[PDB]
């Protein structure tokens, strides 16, 4: 009488997992971006 | 909406093909905001030929089976707290609101669709497990439907 | 944006080479703002400088060309972009950060900077009283510089 009420809540994990996944790729995307930027610019305030 | 889907599609699209490969499509409605179960994914693949038969999908393919199946993607965003209390009663019988680590990963991979350890360890990450290996379910609930 | 000029200030030695590890910061002083993952895939896609020691300009100048494309794509991004990108770290949309927040994307994600170098760009740097900062001035003032 609880394998309905658990398959449904393993669907909604499966759709945190997911979302969770992308929103910390998002995060790190961005850190990676911004921290190339940083370089870059940082290098040639120091180069010339 | 689309703006922020359409970045979801591009992260997806890791080769920049402007396509996705189609074993890719229920974690896509997943990141988008559905819960499609894996089962409503194939079948709505193997309704369509174009889509059956391709090996990956472009996002206006993907925005138009979502418009065709509109209804039954929107219908598992609908979960409820209390949808899933009871599946939670049987590991915790004193109803003390709390269950361990240990029976979550139980019912999580042992019944119902089995997800595997990986998938139960990669969701812990994002749960508030005490010190006491315990967790608060009708938090973890809420957080887990949170969105 | 291969350049001569820039490639000798980098050779101190006028020996005609500089060292490989010293690629990274030659492409960002002629220009480019690679992250540090693609110029070591540039160098890895070329089997030929599996045992090279040193670049010279001709090296350099056709490891540019192969992968122009990309390199080019690392000068496009403009300071919005940053700032758009920056709102996964504030989901309130309230336009601010915390510096514990941005201290951890800094250091704890990516290809990590250290604590001296965050602390560097925090210095002047506004901070509230709820200790959180305008990441899209914070954004423009490490750019725009």
């Amino acid at each position: 009488q609880i394998s309905q009420a658990i398959k449904y809540l393993q669907n909604n994990i499966k759709g945190f997992i997911i979302r969770q996944r992308v929103n910390d790729e998002m995060k790190v995307n961005c850190a990676t971006l911004l921290q190339a930027a940083y370089r870059g610019h940082s290098i040639r305030a120091n180069v010339f | 909406a689309t703006r922020a889907n359409k970045d979801i599609f591009t992260l997806f699209d890791k080769k920049g093909q402007g396509a996705i490969a189609k074993d890719s499509l229920g974690d896509y409605l997943r990141a988008i905001g559905y819960n499609p179960t894996n089962q409503l994914v194939q079948d709505i693949i193997n309704a369509d030929s174009s889509l059956r038969d391709a090996s990956s999908l472009t996002l206006d393919q993907i925005t138009g089976l979502i418009e065709v199946n509109e209804k039954e993607l929107d219908a598992t965003t609908k979960a409820k707290t209390e949808d899933f209390v009871k599946a939670f009663q049987v590991f915790d019988k004193e109803s003390t609101g709390k269950v361990s680590v240990g029976d979550l990963r139980y019912m999580l991979t042992g019944l119902g669709e089995k997800l595997t350890d990986a998938e139960v360890d990669e969701l812990l990450k994002g749960v508030e497990v005490d010190s006491n290996g315990e967790i608060d379910y009708k938090k973890f609930i809420e957080d887990v439907l949170r969105q």
